């Protein structure tokens, strides 16, 4: 896993 | 006791105070900073993390995201669409072009109104989540690549690397690029340094009122809530300060300038936007106080391979008395969001 700014 | 209003605090450490990162976090917590969910730390004038930013135009942004926003009346959903890789030179050109550049404005409140008026139009590109650091290797103070907090136990004990969480990320912003309402993965702290460029503006809700924001958001987006308890962790939800006001949610705002650090605290909801072309660096970190938040974090289940950290090593090392209780599922500790981390005892005595 990794950190994300955001999805869709 | 301290910071009873839970307002965002700003700190101006001397170089001597600045040197020990974990120690200074304990200090700002002794002054009640954590109650706001967000704090600013202005580093000493002598301090610089990098001599020059002249050599980064060739740096690659492997997965820039176009931010499509849908909604009205202070409630929006942001869809982040991955575009093809581009260089910082290519990104800056687009960011400063007539089509994407910051609008003209007088007072900050004017720029903020334009943000909330125009955020669904002319979707920008955010050069987000880039693996890397712009700190020079010799910089020992507040180095986002090596803060030396107890979050290091994850990699030390298990060998596990979680990009952006226990490694650094860069963020190349343009006007009207946004970060949705969220707390950090596992409700960790975060650190954010604005290396250069135009400001980044933040909103924050005190951790003591976090549950109130969640209840509100669940009502505003009932379908998303029924499909995932922790749907705010999707980082797609934007809510204006006028909406927060209208529904009695306490919050504060603050603008981060080039050269300034922001700290977010466990379970401190935050959101914001970039004013124009800029570059930020960020990672997560922990203190002993975080461990209980980690144990109790409500996580997103509905998406695959979301960030989940095993708390076992932390409970064993720092809460040996509660370990068996916790493994039996009987650890009913209630978090007091007002309490500073144990390490602040030094400054409270
Ligand atoms: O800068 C951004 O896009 C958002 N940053 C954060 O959420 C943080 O530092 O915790
Ligand atoms: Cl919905
Ligand atoms: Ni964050
Ligand atoms: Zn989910």
């Amino acid at each position: 896993a990794r950190k994300s700014t955001g999805g869709k | 006791t301290l910071n009873p209003s839970a307002r965002i605090m700003t700190f101006y450490p001397t170089m001597e105070e600045f040197r020990n990162f974990s120690r200074y976090i304990a200090y700002i917590e002794s002054q009640g900073a954590h109650r706001a969910g967000l704090a600013k730390v202005v580093p000493p004038k002598e301090w610089k993390p990098r001599a020059s930013y002249d050599d980064i135009d060739d740096l690659v942004i492997p997965a820039p995201i176009q931010q499509l926003v849908t909604g009205q009346s202070g409630l929006f959903t942001q869809y982040n669409i991955q575009k093809k890789a581009m260089t910082v030179r290519e990104f800056r050109k687009i960011a400063n072009s007539d089509k994407y550049c910051t609008p003209r404005y007088s007072e900050f409140e004017e720029l903020e109104r334009k943000y909330w008026k125009n955020l669904t139009f002319n979707p920008p590109i955010y050069g987000a989540d880039v693996n890397g650091t712009l700190y020079e290797k010799h910089v020992d103070e507040w180095n986002i690549g090596r803060l030396r907090t107890i979050l290091d136990l994850v990699e030390k004990e298990s060998g596990i690397t979680i990009e952006g969480v226990n490694t650094p990320y860069l963020y190349f912003g343009m006007w009207k690029t946004s970060f949705a309402w969220h707390t950090e993965d596992m409700d960790l702290y975060s650190i954010n340094y604005l290396h250069f460029g135009e400001p980044k503006s933040w909103y924050s809700v005190p951790p003591e009122h976090g549950k109130r924001l969640e209840r509100l958001a669940k009502g505003f987006f009932p379908g998303s809530a029924q499909s995932c308890e922790a749907f705010l962790r999707h980082k797609m939800t934007l809510i204006s300060p006028l909406m927060l006001k209208k529904y009695g949610i306490p919050f504060d705002k603050v603008t981060q300038e080039a050269g300034e650090f922001m700290i977010t605290f466990p379970y401190g909801y935050h959101a914001g936007f970039n004013h124009g072309f800029n570059c930020a660096e960020s990672t997560n970190f922990a203190t002993r106080r975080w461990i209980e938040y980690g144990k109790q974090a409500v996580l997103c289940s509905c998406r695959k391979d979301m960030v989940k950290i095993s708390m076992d090593v932390f409970v064993r090392k720092f809460q040996p008395e509660r370990y068996k209780l916790w493994k039996a599922g009987k650890d009913n500790t209630v978090i007091d969001h007002t309490l500073p981390t144990p390490e602040a005892a030094e400054f409270l005595k």
